[PDB]
């Protein structure tokens, strides 16, 4: 698909069995995801943007559909104001910027 | 109020 | 052009006559960039990112080249980490979002 930017770029995704709705989001580096549990280990990591830092959980190797489109990568759990699908699991689902 | 997420 | 998202999607950007970097964000409402002098009146506007609230200064009808495209709209100026050209001025370029 082509989702235009008049609005928020919302997607919903299926992650841990729940589905959920997150932003495609460009200026992101990495997946952020509202609290919720997921399967393995974990380790603890600082994330920042406006605003500052948050403390999150990484967990790596956790599968994502997006859309539709199954990803796999790692996905950060925190207390983000938004679930956030940033580049590390955009690129594998194709996604590009067209202007 | 607007939303600005980088990260 | 057709940005894929590997790397950060960071482009020139021309604003009062300098060129900065800026970052492509489809996850921002709108154009952040770091602290400069720009022309004008401005408003006051609080904006949310991952860390936590802001204040901006709001400066609209700013004069902007992105990537090569022209642009004139609003830009916030404040305490943001890095450039980001937001939905605001990337309706009015012609991003879209492709997968
Ligand atoms: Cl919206
Ligand atoms: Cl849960
Ligand atoms: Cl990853
Ligand atoms: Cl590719
Ligand atoms: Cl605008």
């Amino acid at each position: 698909p082509q989702i235009t930017l008049w609005k928020r770029p919302l997607v919903t995704i299926k992650i841990g069995g729940q589905l959920k709705e997150a932003l495609l989001d460009t200026g992101a580096d990495d997946t952020v995801i509202e609290e919720m549990s997921l399967p393995g280990r974990w380790k603890p990591k600082m994330i920042g943007g406006i605003g500052g830092f948050i403390k999150v959980r990484q967990y790596d190797q956790i599968i994502i559909e997006i859309a539709g489109h199954k990803a796999i990568g790692t996905v950060l759990v925190g207390p983000t104001p938004v679930n956030i699908i940033g580049r590390n699991l955009l690129t594998q689902i194709g996604a590009t910027l067209n202007f | 109020y607007d939303q600005i997420x980088i990260e």
